[PDB]
């Protein structure tokens, strides 16, 4: 059930990111007629300079939120879709798996991770092999549409904008300047 | 139409509750001046309410009282004490005192009280018997308080800092000596918000005295624990009965068994108001301070102590270092010695911004064994024999890396073990 919970929150979180750009573009278009008119008042300049800062603080904020989610949302679809799949499947895979999985509940912590590396390097050559027999992949049936609408990768606008890195100090100065920010133009 | 709310409430509100009903033009008086009309024309009508505050007595036997956020400033709110009450509810300063309160009637000025229903949060018949301070003995401090929460931001991480560097327990005396831009104020801010959000039971107050009002006003929307302030605008008498009302008040809450953590702003202020304010006894000694001034401050921050048959006063206090004024280390010389436990800051290490710029060599605690366990305590000097060797500085940049990808202390220890 967690699936559309997480469909809706990354929809939102795109949706907010939306906001967040258009609102920044509309205060740099403002900041830039600005600059072009022949106004010379500098507290304007200031005070949309701070805008643009906020603005594009919460755009990055947003970008990742977004990414975030975005994970969160193909990390649950695969372990789902590995779920069922193993469910139908399991004496399948348990029966080529055989040779290095015999006894695992004995099996002490060491040799247990031991196992665990040689079935995972075992399918890892096994997927290999089959992206090298290169046959197009189709998204499953169950989740079809979600997986469509998310789509495999975000946009490159919410990735491109994620670039910069912000220490926890700048990030909550910039949580009380936006806060702050918000409160006055509110009023 | 109780002060509680008509206080609490901006002026906007009591301006337009006093519109509302036909008050003279509210916008020329003073906050206490129109809560004291307000609910002066209010109370006319002939109803009454209960009423809340704080007594003391001046030197006549007639007392008054105040308020909490009225910044413990006398004025038109100020409440009638009759001495027939201190002799029929054995009432003493520093007690809140709630209970019915009386219109002012013609030729008082100030409001009265008509009876006591709640004495420091109790009732009144039962508190009659009470032990009073004199006879208490103290106690080293064994309840050790938490200060970290394992959230992992930069406050977070300030409070992991101050946690590892010295323990900090309930009734100890401690001091913070640091010079200005030390980050005074995000450190007493992190202490103030770490145990409010650690120990709710415990009740939280913070007095400062002559700081900026913009420092004091972001104060009062920080703490969810009620603080109480003087800025430097009013005189040294108001400082000084302040820090004395406030710290009778405290005093009369822990004699209630119950614990009471002070964050004090500054121990050098308070010792300049009272030397201002005191008469001079003749004997002067360098910086002009004389020595009945020092004298009051002495016991101003000797009264924490841990309390035997239950709760405990806990201070902690910030001094002033080498800002260039002569006194300032002779209160620093002066009240050296007297505390459980100190912390000390510099300068070199905030120059390049290594927030916190504790000290972490120069830091240190008195009876640490009591007051904690023998095995974090070896996990303790372990951290200080590793810190020795290499420089102050360094060591804060090596400890704070070292521990911002860690979520706890706890699973640090772990961690560095094994190193
Ligand atoms: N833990 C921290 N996180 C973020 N900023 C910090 C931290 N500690 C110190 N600072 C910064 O340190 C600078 C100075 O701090 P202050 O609190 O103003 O210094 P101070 O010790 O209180 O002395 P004053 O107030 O200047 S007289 C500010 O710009 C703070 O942002
Ligand atoms: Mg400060």
């Amino acid at each position: 059930t967690a699936l559309q919970q997480a469909f809706d929150t990354c929809q939102n979180n795109k949706a907010a990111w939306l906001q967040r750009k258009n609102e920044l573009a509309a205060a740099e278009q403002e900041y830039l007629r600005l600059l072009s008119g022949e106004g010379r008042n500098v507290s304007r300049l200031d005070e949309l300079r701070n805008i643009i800062e906020v603005r594009k603080w919460q755009v990055n904020q947003a970008a990742g939120r977004y990414i975030r989610s975005h994970e969160a949302v193909q990390h649950i679809s695969i372990r789902d879709r590995l779920n069922d799949f193993m469910q139908q499947h399991g004496t399948a895979l348990a029966a080529a798996l055989a040779p290095e999985l015999m006894g695992y509940s004995e099996l002490t912590a060491i040799a247990r991770n031991c196992a665990i590396q040689r079935a995972t390097d075992a399918l890892r050559e096994a997927l290999l092999s089959w992206l090298a027999k290169g046959e197009k992949i189709n998204y499953s049936a169950q989740d079809s549409d979600i997986l469509t609408t998310i789509g495999f990768r975000p946009d490159v606008a919410s990735v491109d904008d994620s670039r910069e890195k912000f220490t926890p100090a700048q990030n909550m100065i910039f949580s009380r300047k936006s806060a702050q920010l918000a409160s006055r133009q509110s009023v | 139409m109780n002060l509680t709310e008509l206080k609490n409430t901006p002026v906007s509100e009591l301006i337009t509750l006093g519109e509302n009903m036909g008050l003279e033009n509210l916008a020329r008086m003073r906050k206490q001046d129109i809560i004291f009309a307000i609910l002066k024309q209010h109370a006319k009508s002939g109803e009454d309410i209960f009423g809340d505050g704080v007594l003391e007595i001046l030197q006549d036997g007639f007392g008054f009282l105040r308020s909490a956020d009225s910044s413990y400033l006398a004025g038109p709110d100020d409440i009638y004490v009759s001495p027939s009450q201190i002799r029929r509810f054995n009432l003493r300063t520093g007690d809140t005192i709630s209970g019915k309160i009386r219109p002012p009637k013609e030729g008082e000025r100030y409001f009265a009280l008509l009876k006591v229903n709640e004495v420091n949060f109790d009732k009144p018949e039962n508190a009659r018997n009470k032990i009073l301070f004199e006879n208490l003995t103290p106690l080293h401090a064994n309840s050790r308080l938490r200060m970290e929460r394992g959230n992992g931001s930069t406050e977070d991480l300030t409070a992991r800092v101050l946690d590892l560097a010295s323990p900090i327990g309930r009734g100890q005396r401690g001091l913070i000596v640091a010079p200005p831009k030390a980050g005074k104020t995000m450190l007493l801010q992190n202490i103030a918000q770490s145990i409010a959000y650690n120990h709710p039971d415990c009740v939280l107050m913070v007095l400062l005295i002559d700081e900026r009002p913009e420092e004091v006003t972001e104060m009062q929307r920080l703490v969810k624990g009620e603080v109480v302030a003087s800025t430097f605008d009013e005189p040294a008498s108001r400082h000084v009965q302040v820090a004395e009302m406030v710290i009778e008040k405290a005093k009369r809450l822990v004699e209630h068994k119950k614990d009471v953590i002070i964050l004090l702003d500054s121990i050098t202020r308070l010792a300049r108001a009272y030397n201002t304010v005191v008469p001079a006894s003749g004997k002067v000694l360098t910086g002009g301070v004389d020595a009945n001034a020092l004298h009051r401050p002495k016991r101003f921050f000797g009264a924490a102590r841990n309390v035997e048959e239950g709760g405990s006063l806990t201070i902690i206090a910030t001094a002033l270092i080498d800002t260039g004024s002569k006194m300032d280390e002779v209160i620093y010389e002066e009240f050296k010695g007297t505390g459980n436990m100190e912390l000390h800051l510099s300068r070199k290490i905030a120059e390049k911004r290594v927030f916190p710029a504790i000290d972490y060599n120069r830091s240190g605690t008195r009876k640490e064994e009591l007051l904690t366990t023998q095995e974090e305590l070896q996990k303790m000097w372990i951290l200080r024999k590793i810190i020795h060797p290499m420089g102050e500085i360094d060591a804060m940049e090596f400890l704070i890396n070292k521990l911002a990808m860690t979520k706890t202390n706890d699973d640090f220890f772990e961690m560095m073990k094994r190193s």
